[PDB]
């Protein structure tokens, strides 16, 4: 056939282009970063009716200081997460303090590309690489309130706001227009809701889309369904304001 | 059928290996570089292009060491090179550390002779893209060794390899039947100077840079060393006088 | 039988003031009853506003502080140039030292 | 399905293609070799060609001294002779080292043609494209003449030759031993069994030789030396005054 | 020795094997899990391609991970039993360091993790086995339900079935499955079950198996007799119309 | 590289089946017929041997029919070799288990770790499969008399009657026709061999071509007896059948 | 021809190419321009940082490998801190064993004989970055251009990256010029700046689009990013 | 370097054959007839000595060989895959047998071995199959005298008599005429010889046949006396005279 | 050390084992069960070094636990037994042995008798009618011998323990603060709560 961690005549690897593809097909994942907090939002996309749609788990906590979604194949994501979360509590234990956001996201980018049938470097026993791709939201005391974007490349971008999954480019080019150093956290969270329910499929409500934020008071916070449906509410409103 | 170019350790029909003479290509494309067996010694000498006035003149040196009484210069893939020549400075530290004498010039050839024909055997190596002269002075006089992709090696009164390796072995020839009795390695080093000069006219469109280093039982106590200063100087001198 | 350890005597003292803190430690190096030195400095910078003395087998207390002195120069390269904070470094060291806990560097440290 | 031709796997003939090809690799050097056995000695002939004027002759040689008693010429490409003399050598020190008596010629020669025969059954290892004739002077068997190949096949010969004109030297070879209806050659000193090996080589070949233009090596009793310029150049003289 | 990347991206962004492997599963005999208000129950078609089996001694469909947690499946029967033998080793290692049974949200992560592990480990395929896993929790009421497949995504449903002609009984129990109101008897809760699987089955008195589990390690297989009742009387509501 | 040569053994093809599993299945279909029937008061286990001489030592000879423990047996269908690599290592866990637990291995788990290593050939390790079904005929105290097979995916399942190897369509078809659930050994060592004489591709079902083996709990003992057949014992049960 | 002996880079093509390590070459060509020349007292690495979006951040181009040494990047940005940790580690063992900071020349060495081994052994491939070493050491001020085929040259200046010729031809010009540029770190920079501006295109380099780096005589290897190279724009 | 080959170079095709065992038979057929006869009081193994060439000494090759004093084997295919298995059959008779019971495996087992080694060259990674057919024959007390054919497959068989290899068909016929079950030593030999010589085109004499006997011990050959329960090997390669003796009777 | 008595009688095993744990001059604990259920019908006590004790206990609870799920299917307390006697044959051969040794009380379903085995820390297994680790058995094994009937009852199988822990409390040194008995018959496992004063 032809070797997994083979270049392109263009100068790529062919594994990590065809894994980018991958990540198109997932679910839309949205950050948004404010002198407040940064906000994450994801689409929950259930397959089936019967699909109890809370079970769902596409945005996870990695420390109180940093959470990450996801978006692509999410059952990849299982391993980087376990890696994020030893590695965030491992540099606790090693320096009795918070890991800085930037330090974390490179630890789950190194993963990235451990992967061959026998790369003369180290052993980077992994078949593939990632089928997915993490917005890394968190905070500390050097750099404040940060919103990373990891890629199986072994790349990470810092993004004031970005968008991943099916409505990526049409969410992005939504985000470019909108975004302003001076937002306020819940701006943020009504943009992030009202840009989701322009790409995805069904209608958004507080089933099918779930909020996240992290504030440097109150750490990384899931939001219930009870304080979306209120935003969802608040939304609506607005648009039809004018 | 075909495909039998593809794999590295294959035999062709006509009982070849394709992978090793795609090899010998990629030292053909390369630069030129010679050595001369003298009465007491060897002299080496290699072309160095100069792709623009970047590059820092003295600075970019090709000919390596190996052990204290070892020239090795190669043609090809520069890299490849390196590669070999780290080798066979922890073959000949691996020989002097057990028998106490530094290893002789013949043993240290077989030693780098075995490595090369090992990259032949299997398909998970590609063969060395580098043709590689060699050689010193030891306990029973001097020699001079050249060695190929296939890993074949033989003894040389003057050996030569790369872009102009016709002109090169041509002006050897010359020598051997001029010097019956034997160049003298202070006539060796100007001779060198002179065929790297005469066999840069193959790679005539860039400006090149001169690097000369000997092993002379006489002129360098039997220790590898460079040509530098004067002696270079002299030595480029009789190549731009005899060049007209 | 060989053994692993020994003792290069001297003495070190620490004292934290409001706004400062000092580490003093004698210059003298000593085997048995013979002085190997007059003049063997003790306590050392390891930089990020940090000062180390490891006082008792000299041996043990060079590879420590050398150690650590490396630990501060990896942690500016892992984590953009952060200052290392003086609790960050007691709990580096503890881990370093903890790491031979069945084969111990045998100095008392003071940072 | 095409790549039982590339790797050491039976084609639907059962055959394997990569063990024919190496075959045809021992005649890529041109050089045809011959040996003989005397009353007490073995000798091997082998042709020497130097093209190059550059080439230092005394180092250009496919007769190969691998302990005191053995000696080995090998028919192939010398990165391959090379890599077999030097296995040759190592499996003789060891054997003697192991079992306290140095290594009789057919046992190396059956370890060899062993180690041959394991690059035809697995894959990632080729067959060295080389024939190498082992001989001696056994303190068992007396002059011995044991040859291996690519294939794993070795055997015992009263006399043998190899190379592109092996059938000719073969031939010439069988019609002199159907003619003395012994099964060596009757002569009590080396030097003669060395100018019938010249001999019968110029027969066969129809090529005349200088002193430059050979390589001889003889195994005697407890020794296995090589013939240098002068030595050979004696012996052409020899056979001169008798033509 | 063999690490050959089997499991590898597609250039439409695909894994082939692990997109191949939900095939086998598609292959497989249907497996169906539907929750009351006070139970899960689990049913499952047997093949008939050769009748003439040991019912006693063949290995059944619904497999006991724990005496409160139970798991079926669809696809490659060879596949499965490695599944279901790391799943019962887990069970009990997590018994003997948490000094608790698995809750079925966890005994669900872990199958997922190993599905998920052999889609990019170098010289395996994926299992060609979807799963479904119920139970209820320690000292817990409320009925669970989960499904994982060969990519190792996992998830809990009100009813979930797979396996041949899955796409038909899911259809069924989207508009035969009220969440306002779930079964709330065990009964009416397996009268639903095997109702979905008729619309598969076609007349299988000795074709449908049932497993009922009720809260505290309360699991039971219903006999051909219990099932065969249910098929009669499901029957007799089409012909009384 | 060697990624070449790889035929991988161990995928999916589009459709979600195991090449080499459905392949082996096809090299087994043309083995000879070996089946199995069980009764209320024992088991039977009748083979047909593939391809036979006059020059055959039969006395000697054991192809088919294998003794696992001192309480099953199996039939064999496939590669001979390929059986008793397998049959060597089932030989093994049955011991294993008795050192441990000092009773004999149940019938069921011993069928279940030699179906977990067939399964084991199929997902890892890029080896073939084993080119082998094995019927097997046991008895321990939990459930009795047992007739299981097992097949390269590495799937088992139970049986009151079954055949593997060559034309199990037709045979399971004319057993499925004629067996009864209160059977006696007697009535299902006739219908083993009714089965094999309308399903075999020779002239005659002769003694020379058959390996028999029964598993009964003798009345007069109360403990289970293995019992495989020997050619003049095979050549009695023919004559009294009515097949001569 | 080129498609059945680019498959991996164990495999020689007919004219004795290497398709795998040529395919490397070119991710950087792809790669954004930076640009190296020393005088005979300080070497100044200059960078054009690459953004994604108007909302991402200008990714690090410069990377530190000890206080006497450092590297700019141009493809492969994984591949750099590989090779860049490796070089750290090699400036590290050098310090502790024998008390030396590595000499510029013996690291150029080094990075060659490790991307050498990507090039020779099969499953690996080659590293898709190249690399501008700057150091001043014993022997004074360095400046080395690595290539992922093993190549390593030590120039007076040089450029790699898209465009990257633009700055080449300019420097190997002002040769004469900035060589010379002896106990001044500013005008070096601002020599460097007229560079990298000469393989511009697109847009003007700006505050937070400008990374460069200084190493020499009395300056430890320090990085210049945002508002600290407003001076030079 | 190594051995990335960890994959099976033998797969079952869509029809359900294993290619490489196939053309490693196809191999076989090719190779000289080799045949053996098993008689009420020992059995004897026969093979052409087909020399290379009359240069080279046929004696120092040996087609037939001892691998215990009760067993002997002899082949048709490929020599050199036939030398090694020897070498290997010799050992694995020492290390799985001998050194744990104390004396030497019966005949089923020890080719029960030789079947699993070819066996494994039929499944693991980067080999092919071995390109010989082996006649085993060989005595122990409890079996008597036994006769067995190892195939590349790994599978193997007992005979009463048989041939493998160029003329196997038309010398098993010839077998199947000759043999009954009172059959003396002597007239296997002499079958034997007679069966050969419709396989052999050139000379046929005691120089160009190579024939053994498993038959009654030889204490002469044991090499030392004074232990009455060691009686001598059962295996015996007859000399070229001993065969050229009984062709004068043929 | 710790005081570990087994009884079997008509139809039940009843297993006795000390409440008290001690480190040193202090008694850290009055009412530790020094016993597992490995299946419904099986129970094992065990005594000896500090942390093997235990761990060794939930080890072999654990793996007793897995085969039940596994086969669905009890094993016979002789098959139990014998898996024990195995794991603790390997230990005194590894590394660091476990230092544990173990009584094992379990009612066969398959045979409807009561079966004890004892089992020390080197692997050496026996079936006994009455069983004692430790210093225990010199005064408990002449007690059984005398007063012992193979037809008596639980009530005399209680009654017969009551006379061996008596004699236990006025001849032993250390005050190993009472036992803890319980029961196997074909019902499984109970615990006699009312053994303070019986
Ligand atoms: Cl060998
Ligand atoms: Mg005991």
């Amino acid at each position: 056939d032809r070797g997994v961690s083979t270049f392109s005549p263009e100068g790529r690897l062919f594994q990590v282009e065809y894994s980018l593809e991958a990540i198109k097909l997932g679910s839309t994942a949205i950050g948004i970063a404010t002198k407040e907090g940064v906000v994450l939002g994801v689409e929950k996309r259930a397959t089936s009716p019967l699909l109890e749609s809370d079970s769902i788990e596409k945005i996870v906590e990695i420390d109180r200081h940093i959470g990450c979604a996801m978006s692509g194949l999410t059952a990849d994501a299982r391993s980087m997460i376990e890696h994020a979360r030893t590695a965030a509590v491992t540099h606790n234990l090693y320096y009795d303090e918070d890991i800085n956001v930037e330090s974390l996201t490179q630890s789950v980018c190194d993963l990235a590309l451990r992967f061959g049938e026998g790369a003369s470097g180290e052993e980077r026993l992994m078949s593939r690489p990632f089928g997915v791709a993490l917005l890394i939201a968190g905070h500390d005391a050097d750099d404040g309130y940060q919103l990373f974007h990891a890629e199986p490349s072994g790349t990470f971008y810092r993004y004031n706001a970005k968008a991943i999954g099916s409505g990526s480019e049409g969410a992005q080019a939504e985000l470019l227009n909108e975004w302003h150093s001076s937002l306020t956290l819940k701006e943020a969270e009504l943009l992030v809701l009202k840009i989701l329910k322009q790409v995805m499929e069904e209608k958004l409500d507080e089933n099918n889309a779930q909020l996240s934020c992290i504030t440097k008071q109150d750490g990384f916070k899931i939001y219930d369904n009870e304080k979306t449906a209120e935003l969802i509410k608040e939304l609506k409103e607005k648009e039809a304001a004018e | 059928g075909t495909g039998y170019d593809l794999s590295n350790s294959v035999f062709s029909p006509d009982g070849r290996n394709f992978q090793v003479e795609y090899a010998v290509k990629a030292v053909e494309n390369g630069t030129t570089s010679i050595g001369i067996k003298c009465n007491d010694g060897v002299v080496f000498a290699v072309e160095k292009l100069i792709t623009s006035k970047l590059l820092v003149p003295q600075k970019n040196v090709k000919i390596q060491v190996v052990d204290r009484h070892i020239g090795c210069v190669y043609s090809g893939l520069i890299p490849d090179g390196r590669h070999l020549v780290n080798r066979g400075r922890e073959e000949a530290a691996s020989f002097k550390k057990l028998y106490k004498t530094p290893i002789p010039i013949p043993a240290f050839a077989d030693r780098l002779g075995q490595y090369v024909q090992a990259h032949t055997l299997y398909n998970s190596v590609r063969p060395f893209g580098v043709s590689t002269i060699f050689g010193g002075v030891d306990k029973n006089g001097a020699h001079l060794y050249m060695l190929e992709p296939s890993g074949s090696y033989w003894g040389y009164k003057g050996a030569a390899t790369g872009k102009g390796r016709q002109s090169a072995k041509a002006e050897l020839e010359k020598l051997v039947d001029h010097h019956p009795e034997g160049l003298s390695a202070r006539e060796a080093v100007k001779q060198a100077a002179k065929i790297i000069y005469l066999a840069h006219e193959d790679n005539k469109e860039k400006d090149f840079e001169l690097e000369i280093s000997w092993c002379s039982l006489s002129e360098t106590n039997g220790l590898h060393k460079f040509v530098k200063g004067d002696l270079l100087q002299e030595a480029i001198d009789f190549a731009q006088k005899e060049i007209n | 039988q060989f053994n692993p350890y020994g003792d290069n005597g001297g003495t070190i003292l620490g004292i934290a003031g409001e706004d400062f803190a000092v580490l003093a430690g004698d210059t003298r190096n000593i085997t048995d009853y013979s002085i190997n030195s007059r003049y063997e400095p003790k306590v050392f910078d390891c930089g990020d506003n940090i000062v180390m003395s490891a006082n008792g087998f000299a041996a043990d207390g060079d590879a420590l502080v050398k150690r650590f002195k490396n630990s501060v120069k990896w942690y500016h390269f892992d984590h953009n140039d952060k200052k290392l904070s003086i609790n960050s470094a007691a709990r580096n060291i503890q881990h370093l030292l903890y790491g031979k806990r069945f084969f111990p560097y045998y100095v008392h440290t003071i940072i | 399905a095409g790549y039982d031709r590339h790797i050491t796997i039976f084609s639907p003939e059962g055959r394997l293609y990569q063990v024919e090809y190496a075959f045809k690799a021992t005649n890529q050097t041109n050089i045809n070799s011959l040996a003989v056995r005397g009353k007490d000695c073995t000798v091997v002939i082998s042709q020497k060609k130097v093209p190059d004027k550059l080439l230092d002759p005394t180092t250009v040689s496919y007769i190969f001294c691998i302990s005191r008693t053995i000696g080995m010429v090998v028919n192939g490409p010398i990165p391959d002779a090379r890599n077999a003399a030097l296995r040759a050598k190592a499996e003789a020190a060891e054997f003697r080292y192991k079992y306290g008596y140095d290594m009789p010629c057919d046992v190396l020669a059956k370890r060899m043609a062993n180690l041959s025969q394991i690059y035809t059954q697995r894959a990632y290892m080729r067959p060295l494209g080389v024939i190498l004739t082992f001989v001696s002077v056994d303190e068992e068997l007396g002059p011995s003449i044991y040859k291996t190949d690519p294939a794993g096949y070795y055997v015992g010969y009263k006399a043998t030759a190899t190379g592109p004109k092996q059938q000719e030297i073969t031939t010439n070879l069988e019609n002199h031993f159907k003619k003395s209806k012994i099964d060596h050659i009757n002569e009590e000193s080396w030097e003669k069994v060395v100018e019938f090996a010249i001999t019968h080589m110029i027969d066969a070949l129809g090529t005349e030789f200088s002193k430059n233009d050979l390589e001889v090596g003889v195994a005697t009793k407890d020794k296995f030396f090589t013939l240098s310029a002068e030595n050979i150049e004696e012996r052409l003289v020899a056979i001169a005054e008798q033509d | 020795g063999y690490d050959r990347a089997l499991s590898i991206f597609s250039p439409d962004g695909h894994i082939f094997q692990v997109e191949y492997a939900l095939e086998a599963v598609k292959r497989g005999t249907c497996a169906v899990g539907v929750k009351g208000k006070n139970c899960v129950v689990l049913g499952c078609e047997r093949r008939s391609t050769l009748k003439l089996q040991d019912t006693r001694i063949t290995p059944s469909k619904v497999s006991k991970i724990d005496s409160h947690v139970v798991l079926s499946f669809s696809g490659l029967n060879a596949d499965s039993r490695i599944l279901i033998e790391k799943a019962r080793v887990e069970a009990q290692s997590h018994r003997l360091t948490l000094e608790d049974p698995v809750t079925v949200e966890y005994l669900t992560r872990y199958v997922a993790g190993v599905q998920q592990r052999y889609t990019q480990s170098g010289g395996v395929r994926p299992f060609g086995v979807s799963t479904l896993i119920a139970g209820f929790d320690p000292r817990d009421d409320e009925p669970k339900l989960y499904q994982t497949e060969p990519s190792g995504i996992y998830s809990s449903w009100s009813a979930q079935t797979i396996g041949r002609n899955s796409k038909t009984v899911r259809e069924f129990l989207e508009k035969n499955y009220d969440r306002k109101e779930p079964p709330a008897t065990v009964e009416e809760c397996v009268k639903l079950t095997v109702r979905s699987l008729l619309e598969v089955v076609q007349t299988g008195a000795k074709n449908i198996e049932i497993t009922v589990v009720k809260p505290d390690s309360d699991i039971v297989a219903l006999s051909s007799e219990e099932i065969n009742q249910y098929v009669t009387q499901i029957e007799q509501e089409k012909q009384e119309q | 590289g060697s990624r070449r040569y790889d035929s991988r053994t161990t995928i999916f093809s589009p459709e979600g089946r195991l090449y080499q599993v459905e392949y082996a299945l096809e090299s087994i279909s043309h083995a000879g017929t070996a089946i199995g029937i069980m009764a209320s008061d024992g088991i039977v286990l009748a083979a047909e041997r593939k391809v036979t001489s006059t020059l055959l030592e039969q006395d000697t000879s054991t192809e088919k029919l294998y003794k696992l423990n001192d309480k099953i047996a199996v039939a064999v269908a496939g590669l001979t070799a390929d059986a008793e690599i397998l049959i060597n290592t089932a030989r093994i866990h049955a011991q294993n288990y008795l050192k441990t637990y000092n009773e004999d291995i149940p019938v069921e788990i011993l069928v279940r770790r030699l179906s977990d290593i067939k399964q084991g050939y199929t997902q890892h390790g890029g080896l073939r499969p084993f080119g082998v079904s094995f019927i097997y005929a046991g008895y321990d105290d939990r459930y009795g008399y047992q007739l299981y097979t097992s097949n390269p995916s590495g799937n088992y399942t139970g049986w009151k009657a079954i055949s593997v190897g060559a034309n199990t369509s037709a045979a399971q078809t004319l057993l499925q026709m004629d067996y009864k659930d209160d059977m006696k050994v007697d009535d299902a060592i006739e219908l083993a061999l009714k089965t094999l004489s309308k399903t075999t591709d020779s002239s005659a079902l002769t003694y020379d071509r058959l390996e028999f083996a029964t598993i009964r709990k003798g009345a007069n003992d109360g403990e289970v007896y293995q019992k495989i057949f020997k050619p003049q014992e095979i050549k009695d049960i023919l004559v009294k059948t009515g097949i001569t | 021809f080129r498609n059945n002996y680019d498959g991996d880079t164990v495999t020689f093509s007919p004219t004795g190419r290497l398709f795998q390590v040529e395919y490397a070459l070119e991710a950087i060509k792809q790669g954004s321009v930076t640009v190296g020349l020393r005088s005979n007292t300080h070497a100044v690495l200059v960078a054009l940082k690459r953004n994604a979006d108007e909302l991402s951040s200008y990714q690090k181009k410069i990377i530190k490998c000890d206080e006497h040494m450092g590297l700019s990047l141009a493809g492969l940005a994984p591949d750099a801190r590989v090779l860049s940790n490796y070089l750290r580690q090699q400036c590290n063992y050098s310090s502790l064993v024998f008390n030396r900071k590595l000499a510029v020349e013996r690291a150029g060495h080094l990075l060659c004989d490790k991307a050498q081994k990507n090039t020779q052994s099969y499953g690996g491939r080659p590293y898709g970055v190249g690399l501008l070493i700057i150091g001043y050491d014993k022997s004074g001020a360095h400046l080395l251009e690595f290539q992922p085929s093993g190549n390593v040259t030590e120039l007076y200046g040089t450029a790699i990256g898209a465009r990257s010729q633009g700055a080449k031809t300019y420097l190997e010009r002002t040769l004469d010029t900035f060589i010379k540029i002896d106990g001044n770190p500013d005008e070096l920079i601002k020599a460097g700046v007229e560079a990298i501006s000469q393989s511009l295109r697109d847009e003007s380099l700006t505050v937070d689009n400008l990374s460069i780096a200084i190493v020499g005589k009395d300056t430890p290897f320090t990085i210049y990013d945002g508002e600290a190279v407003a001076k030079y724009i | 370097m190594t051995d990335r080959y960890s994959f099976s170079l033998t797969t079952f095709s869509p029809s359900g054959k294993l290619g490489q065992i196939d053309y490693a038979l196809t191999a076989v057929k090719q190779g000289v007839t080799s045949l053996g006869i098993k008689a009420t009081n020992g059995v004897v193994i026969a093979t052409e000595k087909k020399s290379s060439s009359p240069l080279a000494m046929s004696e120092t090759l040996s087609k037939v060989s001892l691998l215990t004093p009760d067993i002997g084997a002899v082949y048709s295919g490929m020599g050199p895959d036939y030398r090694v298995l020897v070498d290997k059959s010799r050992k694995v008779a020492h290390t799985s047998y001998k050194r744990i019971y104390g004396e030497y495996p019966p005949t089923k087992l020890l080719v029960s071995e030789v079947a699993k080694i070819m066996q494994e060259a039929t499944q693991s990674g980067g080999v092919r199959p071995f390109g010989v057919s082996l006649l085993i024959a060989g005595h122990d007390e409890f079996n008597g005298f036994s006769l067995y054919q190892v195939d590349p497959s790994g599978s193997y068989f007992p005979w009463k008599a048989t041939a493998i290899g160029k003329g196997s068909v038309a010398a098993k016929t010839f077998l199947e005429k000759r043999w009954n079950d009172e059959l003396e030593l002597e007239d296997a030999i002499h079958i034997a010889l007679l069966t050969l010589k419709e396989s052999v085109e050139g000379e046929f004499n005691g120089d160009t046949i190579e024939l053994a006997i498993i038959g009654d011990e030889n204490p002469d050959l044991l090499g030392y006396t004074g232990i009455p329960t060691d009686k001598g090997p059962r295996f015996r390669k007859l000399t070229s005279q001993e065969i050229n003796d009984r062709l004068e009777a043929l | 050390m710790d005081i570990i008595l087994g009884i079997r009688v008509q139809d039940s095993v009843i297993l006795a084992s000390s409440k008290a744990v001690t480190r040193g001059i202090s008694v850290l604990k009055d009412s530790d069960d020094k016993t597992r259920q490995l299946s419904p019908h099986t129970l094992m006590s065990f005594a000896g070094e500090a942390g093997d004790t235990v761990q060794f206990a939930e080890y072999i609870q654990a793996n007793i636990q897995l085969y039940s799920i596994r086969e669905d299917y009890e094993l016979s307390p002789q098959a139990v037994s014998s898996f024990v006697r195995q794991e603790l044959a390997k230990s005194i051969r590894s590394r660091r042995p476990y230092q544990v040794n173990v009584l094992i009380g379990g009612y066969d379903k398959k045979k409807n008798k009561p079966e004890l085995y004892q089992i020390d820390y080197l692997g050496t297994k026996v079936e006994l009618p009455y069983g004692a680790h430790g210093y225990s058995g010199f005064y408990t094994f002449s007690l059984l011998d005398h007063h012992y009937r193979p037809d008596m009852t639980t009530e005399e199988g209680l009654d017969l323990l009551k006379l061996c822990v008596q004699e236990l409390e006025k001849r032993m040194p250390m005050d190993f603060k009472g036992v803890i008995v319980k029961i196997v018959d074909k019902d499984g496992i109970r615990q006699v709560d009312d053994f303070q004063a019986q």
